[PDB]
């Protein structure tokens, strides 16, 4: 559920 | 019972074939397309609303107007005393170029531009001068006319 | 699609 | 021998690419300059 | 930024 | 099959009157004797492509 | 009145009238409209867009 | 403290109603009062996960 | 999960 | 083997025709009083 | 009866 | 059963 | 998020 | 080679729309009150 | 100081609304009054850069 | 596409 | 100058 | 990326 | 992101 | 497919 | 086409 | 008489 | 570069 | 064409 949002926006924000 | 399992597996891939994830990222792509699309390369023009005096001696330069693709430049007629000078009538010098319109009565014409930079001129003969007054439209400049005050050296019907 | 829905 | 007959081939390529883009060039030209000659009349409006 | 919709856990 | 403008389901607005046939734009070739002029029949030797 | 069953028919002085002004008109038989088929493709050829 | 309830939520913006009858809508990053910084925005889940660990939802007599 | 700019990033795998 | 992908056939008529039906809204009526 | 109902609800639950 | 996230979530065999 | 008419015993 | 020549049809068949959306300037429109 | 907002920004010209009410727009290279030259115009981030470090943003309350 | 939207 | 959206990490 | 006049000229990598 | 376009700037500067 | 119904 | 466009 | 939007630095 | 004339004069290498 | 225009 939000683990993986959570997750993939982290990963979003940190590859620009 | 399983053949009703990877069946409908498939369907689900055939019917609706865009999957949740697939729809958005479409749509991502859709938008940054049309942004690139719409985007203006370049700076746009500065958008001012300038005032000139417009002289007519002999020898004086006429007055220039900087417009754009599709946006409206209003040239508002002012005597020296800055009281509205109604318009007799105009003439577009390559129309083909430009679309001015105006009420009828009133003294303000409206202009945009048609084909990008190839600029242009206009005579505008107003209410109580014997001399028209000749204006050079530039379109495609760095800024943009959205407004001007010309103040014509003569007096109006209004003091 | 989440199992707290 | 193959080698050769290929070459060949390619060296009378390096002809036709110049007249290809020559009739593309002409189809831009003349629509250029007619655009160019068009001249629109000026329009008069007479106030009410 | 997230289109959670195209999520999965 | 690449080479006939029938088969290009492309809509293509490209080059109509350079076109070798309405079969194919580029022409396959012909046959050609070893000195250079096309070889018609065979008892002249044909040897490359043109 | 009740005249023919399962029919045009008239119920009245009026109705005849009715029933008479249509049948000079010739409305009994209207024209022939297009076919499915044949004006299909002439449509889906017409109003396609040229071209692509 | 004072207790909002979401009025409406899609992808992005989130509309609150709070107990003083406030309305507001909020993004992705959005500075709310007492919970702090919006995280995230769970539209199908009516959720909204701030950064003081409080769960923001539906309420519960408009859900 | 993609972003607006239409590049793709994914989460791995997470549970809740 | 020839059994799913006739399966998929039908069952996508099917559904075709259930995703349409559920595509439909039907327009209020407005009734004034007399 | 209702025990697949709910073991079918607890097992989405648990599963993200 | 088949849940809202899309994904189908069933239960073994529950009778009563 | 249970339908119970996908129900099976 | 010929994947080079079927990209540059369809980033042509993509450029001619873009162009012709370009020409276009539409002309102001004028609402004079009552 | 006096402290800006973005009133509104494309790839180019970037209008902005300060705490006085007044209102400007920019390019590429302009001069803000104490924000010194802009270096740049992140039109998609709403983001304006400038040269003394600090960066310009759509305020909190209307983005 | 930048990764700060 | 820049168009930052033909624009790449 | 492309200016305005035409020529590419691009950056070559930076992340943030 | 505005790395990547600093650089970008500059390299068009430097090359007219 | 109950057989509670 | 120049660079300090 | 330099045309410079013909340019090439 | 290209002149009024007709006759074609060009400036060989530079940088700014 | 002259180099004086």
């Amino acid at each position: 559920c939000t683990d993986a949002a959570l997750a993939a926006l982290e990963y979003h924000k940190s590859n620009a | 019972e399983v053949i009703d399992k990877k069946a409908f597996k498939d369907m689900t891939r055939n019917l609706y074939p865009l999957n949740p994830e697939q729809v958005v990222k479409l749509k991502q792509i859709y938008e940054t397309s049309e942004y690139a699309k719409a985007a203006t390369p370049g700076t746009p023009p500065k958008p001012t609303a300038t005032s000139q005096f417009v002289n007519l001696s002999p020898g004086s330069t006429p007055p220039v107007i900087r417009l754009s693709q599709g946006f409206v430049s209003s040239l508002v007629f002012l005597d020296s005393t800055g009281a509205p000078w109604p318009i007799a009538a105009y003439d577009l010098g390559d129309p083909s170029s430009f679309n001015i319109q105006w009420d009828k009565t009133s003294n303000t014409l409206m202009i945009q531009a048609t084909k990008l930079y190839n600029y242009g001129n206009l005579a505008v003969r107003l209410r109580g001068l014997n001399t028209p007054v000749m204006l050079t439209l530039i379109p495609g400049q760095k800024a943009v006319d959205y407004r001007v005050d010309l103040r014509v050296q003569g007096y109006g019907p209004n003091a | 699609p989440f199992g707290a829905d | 021998i193959l080698q050769k007959q290929n070459e060949q081939l390619a060296e009378q390529k390096y002809q036709q690419e110049i007249q290809q883009r020559t009739s593309d060039m002409l189809t831009a030209a003349t629509q250029l300059v007619q655009d160019w000659k068009q001249v629109e009349t000026q329009v008069y409006t007479e106030g009410t | 930024c997230v289109s959670m919709i195209g999520g999965s856990r | 099959v690449n080479n006939d403008p029938a088969f290009s389901t492309t809509t293509s607005t490209g080059n109509s009157k350079n076109d070798f046939s309405a079969i194919a734009k580029q022409q396959f070739g012909v046959p050609y004797k070893s000195s250079g002029e096309v070889c018609t029949e065979y008892q002249q030797v044909c040897q490359t492509w043109g | 009145q009740s005249g023919q069953d399962s029919g045009l028919t008239a119920k009245s002085q009026a109705q005849q009238a009715l029933n008479f002004i249509r049948y000079a008109s010739a409305q009994v038989t209207p024209p022939s409209l297009p076919k499915l088929s044949a004006y299909s493709e002439l449509w889906n050829q017409a109003t396609a867009k040229p071209n692509s | 403290r004072i207790i909002y309830y979401i009025q409406a939520v899609i992808p992005g913006r989130a509309w609150l109603i709070g107990s003083n009858g406030s309305t507001l809508t909020v993004r992705e990053g959005s500075k709310i009062p007492g919970y702090g910084m919006v995280k995230l925005i769970d539209s199908l889940q009516g959720r909204i996960l701030t950064s003081s660990g409080q769960v923001i939802k539906f309420s519960q007599e408009d859900s | 999960r993609v972003s607006i700019g239409g590049t793709v990033y994914t989460a791995k795998k997470y549970d809740d």
